[PDB]
RNA sequence: CCAGUUGACACAAAAUAGACUACGAAAGUGGCUUUAACAUAUCUGAACACACAAUAGCUAAGACCCAAACUGGGAUUAGAUACCCCACUAUGCUUAGCCCUAAACCUCAACAGUUCAACAAAACUGCUCGCCAGAACACUACGAGCCACAGCUUAAAACUCAAAGGAC
């Protein structure tokens, strides 16, 4: 049990601040049937499919750069007084290394 | 019988493509509501009924916009299962 | 019955229109405004003639003078274009408020 | 003290979200400029959200447009072919 | 300052140096702001 | 508020229009109307005429007479304008160039509906 | 946090976050994170002007 | 490419489409409705020549408003116009009904080339008030 | 996006005039519009009409309307095929987009949480 | 509503919970679960989100507890006398892994 | 005078923007120039008075191509002052002698505030006047007020009963 203030201050999710146009690198947390849900900390992980340019290096423990765009994805529809979450992020993929 | 009618709602046709100009005119009538204008001015509708119909049209437009937004927002999941464990 | 042609109440401390031609002063005198100018004239005159602390429009006596000026303005407005019932009801409510304020004062 | 969450002055503030009239008052004495916001066939104006303006903004804009149409500062029935193309000010809903 | 600005602008209205000539120019000459605009603040005809 | 006149007439000779404009300016200066600028929108003319009632205006000019009236003279000015002959659609205007639209900065986000029906099922 | 203004200035004056961030292991470090840490170390104790040190660090990292 | 606005002969014609100005291209006034049509093909010199109906074929009931009678009348008018020379025309439409697109297709198939649909439908811009509701 | 409806509400708050008067329960759902077809179509009859016209202009048999007779045959065939293709694609199983039930399930994946 | 006391703050539509409260809750819950397993306390796991059902089931296998990461049919705990035996000790502790 | 390109006579009617936000105690409104435009900002305090008219109507009339109350002639018609086709008379725009009733509903009063019989416009208390605690008779006979003389504010008492009403 160390200092609670410093630990709450210096943290990855808090150090990255408001994720917006930030190239983040990470690995895949779980192989998908035919997708490519690559993780990278933050609050959620991106969602996409395997790219045509080099789509084999993606392994459980790799390092591929992302873009991080909208880590919330929510919108009050019609009468839903609350929000409708999707647990996604959706970001433009760059490549490998 | 008042002004030059060759310029009022006179869409040009290119290469005899009357279908394109006709489709543009129909889209104009629909969006702007000129067909609706004719249908509503041809005969009378109670001002109470008119306001109720306007409110119903606003409600229908809101419903259609929300449906389109929900479709465009949830079409992102058109992929596959994430885990497939339970 | 305040005077018709006078000087501006707000533009009183401006010597840049006193020693000038006619149109320059007219642009900043009683000509381009409306009945509000006559209302301000009446307010200033009655405040200088009655209360010892003019230019206020907030205190008790100032509020009463403002209400009286508003009633006079509504009367003068109804003097012309009598085909307006909304303004008639406005004047009726103004007279009711005048009665209420006078009663509260006397009591 | 400093390592605790303290509400600051709320950074990441975008400037005045201006729509199109950032600082250029459109003139109501022209053909091309006044017809840009009007259809060159029936004299119709585009929606409020289509132009991206606010409430009072687009309200006064369309009021001035109708004033120009009526008083005689712009042709309402149509537009002269002299002023051909029009910049993409209001997202045209037809033809495209 | 506003009164001084108005006094200075009064000379820019219809001074005696441009009375009949001004009417002649208005009846013959041109002086319009015929300029189109786009989504942004750009000048174009 | 301020005023603004846009005298729309035809291209009828020239000395007659000049004399009429001179007379109008002299009358406005002698009465109590301050004239701002006497600009002009060229020889522009709408491609379509007017549904007149009681004339036929094809080609005409746009002689502006940016003037400012006090209060008890708008009717007299309208009468003096109607006293003319060739007029498309005489209609005084209120100077909108100086002060733009009302006080409004930019766009604001539209609020969402918060609880419009009872929480049950329906 | 106090680093909000620092990040805002860093991303407004210069480009957005272009460095690859891991964010898996705790208190990870890279280049932009190292710059933020250096800024926090140089803050406060400035008073005069922090833009000077900001531009100095930016030019040292870029050239 | 190709301006959408029609250059009227006054303000302003500048090209010669197949050696024919805008005024040289006559009009094709048609009364499009659910009942019948009154075609009118003008000449190059601004003179009417053609005029076909629907009941003349043999029908007299609501069958005249169908597309068959409209197309036949359009073909007859196109033939009457070509008898003296017209070729180009300006399609017109007045009202709504099955004879709207059918008349245009008939005019197109009658050998006449269309270049500008100068349709002038009856759109009373805030004029005649509405009448009592009736089953249309 | 949506029209103004803050003050214009028939509630105890703002005593303004209500604008939106929804006769139906304005509550989102997870079901696409109703499926429908066949009511007052009577389409694809121009070929048959021109064939009948050509036959009436001549006599009864096919002598100068071979083009019209083959057009009528092709029109009947294509009309049957088009009715079938409509009832299939335009109603239920499509080929290019998603199906009605598929879209309904996709919307149901994330319904709503109105009870907070 | 009852989650506001725990939710300390937020980071742009992202709630943050105090670490001390979560640590104390974890300590208490783990102590209770351990002292319950000290008497064969049948612990029951639940996780229908499919996020980590595999790992939860593997951990339950490695230990002596059980999991209910599948559909809840006609009463699995309130009506466990028909679908199962009559004398069956029901779970005395349920650790909702993903409620 | 049917389809109009070169034009034509109404106290009409607000084509998309009207998807906009307002005042008025509430009626009430949207294509334009001008006169005058938003009362007190502590609340309430007359259904024995000053005024509005929602829409309509009696009397004196002006008056808009454009609408119907009186309408004729014909699908259907067994029996149709409506339905399916033409327009028209009191009236829609204007000044006066007038009942001011409504679904003048947003059936939810103004201020101080705080956090579910069922249908649901969420719950909890103070302040001011109004309401009733048998229906049909009883938006009525009769009485009081109105220049209404078919009505308006109030508007009761007899024989019948287990009531009656609303929701689920
Ligand atoms: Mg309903
Ligand atoms: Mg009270
Ligand atoms: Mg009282
Ligand atoms: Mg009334
Ligand atoms: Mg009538
Ligand atoms: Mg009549
Ligand atoms: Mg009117
Ligand atoms: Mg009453
Ligand atoms: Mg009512
Ligand atoms: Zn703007």
């Amino acid at each position: 049990v160390e200092s609670f203030a410093s630990m709450l201050r210096h943290s990855p999710l808090t150090q990255m601040g408001p994720a917006k146009d930030k190239l983040v690198i990470g690995r895949i947390f779980h192989i998908v049937e035919n997708d490519l849900y690559i993780d990278f900390g933050g609050k959620f992980h991106c969602v996409c499919r395997r790219p045509e340019v080099d789509g084999e290096k993606y392994q459980k423990g790799t390092r591929v750069r992302l873009r991080l765009l909208d880590l919330e994805l929510t919108s009050r529809f019609l009468g839903a007084t609350t929000d409708t979450t999707v647990l996604e992020a959706n970001a433009v993929l760059l490549g490998i290394q | 019988a008042k002004h030059l009618k060759f310029i009022a709602r006179t869409v040009m046709v290119q290469e005899g493509n009357v279908e394109s100009a006709y489709r543009t005119l129909n889209r104009i009538l629909t969006m702007d509501g000129l067909i609706e204008d004719i249908k509503h001015r041809r005969y009378y509708e109670k001002p109470c009924c008119r306001r109720q119909r306007e409110s119903y049209e606003r409600c229908r437009r809101i419903y259609n916009m929300e449906m389109a937004r929900k479709i465009n927002f949830l079409m992102r999941k058109n992929r596959a299962d994430p885990w497939q464990g339970c | 019955d305040p005077p018709p042609s006078t000087l501006l109440k707000d533009y009183q401390n401006v010597p840049g229109i006193e020693k000038v031609d006619d149109v320059v002063k007219r642009l900043l005198s009683l000509e381009m405004a409306n009945k509000k100018e006559m209302l301000k004239i009446k307010q200033e005159q009655f405040m200088k003639k009655i209360v010892a602390n003019p230019e206020d429009t907030r205190s008790l006596e100032a509020r009463i003078i403002a209400l009286s000026v508003k009633i006079r303005s509504y009367e003068e407005h109804l003097e012309k274009h009598r085909k307006d019932k909304a303004h008639k009801r406005y004047l009726l409510m103004s007279i009711d408020q005048r009665k209420k304020m006078l009663k509260n004062l006397r009591n | 003290n400093e390592d605790l969450p303290i509400s600051m002055e709320n950074p990441y503030k975008e400037p005045l979200k201006k729509c199109i009239l950032c600082g250029k008052h459109v003139d109501y004495k022209n053909v091309q400029l006044l017809s840009q916001f009007v259809s060159p066939f029936t004299g119709c104006i585009y929606g409020r959200h289509i132009t991206g303006l606010c409430g009072k903004k687009q309200k006064e804009i369309t009021k001035a447009i109708k004033r120009a149409q009526i008083m005689g500062f712009m042709p309402v029935t149509y537009k002269d072919p002299a002023y051909l193309k029009d910049p993409k000010v209001c997202n045209i809903r037809y033809r495209e | 300052r506003e009164v001084l600005q108005l006094q200075e602008e009064v000379k820019n209205f219809i001074t005696r140096e441009n009375l009949e000539a001004r009417v002649e120019a208005a009846l013959d000459s041109r002086k319009n702001y015929n300029w189109a605009i786009t989504r942004e603040g750009l000048v174009v005809r | 508020p301020r005023y603004e006149l846009a005298l729309i007439l035809k291209a009828m000779q020239r000395p007659e229009t000049a004399a009429t404009l001179k007379r109008t300016i002299e009358a406005l200066m002698d009465r109590g109307a301050i004239v701002r600028d006497l600009e002009n929108l060229g020889e522009r003319a709408l491609p379509y005429r007017i549904s007149a009632h009681s004339q036929q205006h094809n080609r005409g000019g746009y002689f502006l007479v940016d003037f400012y009236a006090p209060t008890a003279a708008v009717e007299s000015m309208v009468e003096h304008l109607s006293r003319d002959i060739d007029v498309i659609r005489g209609n005084i205007v209120k100077h909108p160039l100086t002060q733009e639209l009302k006080e409004c900065e930019g766009i604001v986000p539209v609020p969402l509906a918060e609880k419009l029906y009872s929480t049950k099922k329906r | 946090y106090h680093e909000d203004r620092i990040r805002a200035k860093f991303y407004s004056v210069y480009g957005s976050g272009q460095r690859a961030f891991d964010l898996f292991n705790p208190n990870f470090k890279s280049t932009c994170q190292r710059f933020v840490e250096k800024y926090t170390e140089l803050q406060k104790l400035g008073e005069t002007d922090e833009e000077k040190l900001f531009v100095e660090t930016g030019k040292a990292l870029l050239a | 490419k190709f301006s959408i606005y029609p250059p009227i002969p006054g303000e302003e014609s500048s090209l010669r489409w197949a050696g024919k100005k805008f005024e040289e291209i006559p009009i094709a006034h048609i009364k499009a409705s659910h009942n019948n049509t009154q075609i009118q093909v003008v000449s190059a010199s601004n003179e009417p020549l053609a005029f076909a109906s629907c009941g003349t074929e043999g029908f007299r009931n609501a069958k005249k408003g169908t597309g068959i009678a409209a197309q036949t009348a359009g073909i007859a008018a196109a033939a009457r116009a070509k008898q003296k020379g017209v070729i180009h025309i300006r399609v017109v439409v007045k009202g709504l009904g099955p004879g709207r697109l059918s008349a245009m297709h008939g005019l197109i198939m009658g050998g006449l080339e269309v270049i500008s649909i100068t349709d002038n439908t009856p759109i009373p811009h805030n004029g005649c008030r509405p009448r009592k509701a009736r089953k249309l | 996006a949506t029209p103004s409806l803050r003050g214009r509400l028939a509630r105890f708050g703002n005593p303004r005039k209500p604008v939106l008067k929804p006769n139906k329960p304005l509550i989102l759902a997870n079901r696409v519009g109703e499926r429908r077809r066949e009511k007052g179509e009577a389409t694809c009859i121009t070929e048959m009409s021109v064939m009948m016209a050509c036959w009436k202009q001549n006599e009864f048999r096919d002598d100068a309307c071979r083009k019209e007779i083959q057009g009528f045959l092709d029109c009947a065939a294509r009309a049957q095929e088009a009715r079938k293709m409509r009832s299939i694609q335009e109603t239920l199983g499509e080929s290019g987009s998603l199906l009605p039930n598929k879209l309904n399930k996709l919307l149901q994946r994330f319904p709503n949480k109105p009870y907070l | 509503r009852f989650m506001e006391p725990y939710i300390f703050g937020s980071r742009l539509d992202h709630d943050i919970i105090d670490l001390e409260q979560t640590a104390t809750h974890l300590q208490l819950a783990l102590n209770f679960t351990a002292h319950m397993a000290y008497r064969k306390g049948i612990i029951l796991f639940i996780s229908r989100n499919r996020q980590f059902s595999y790992l939860i089931e593997n951990m339950a296998r490695d230990c002596g507890e059980y999991a209910h990461t599948r559909y809840f049919r006609g009463g699995m705990l309130t009506n466990a006398r028909l679908l199962f035996g009559p004398t069956v000790r029901l779970p005395d502790l349920i650790i909702f892994l993903h409620t």
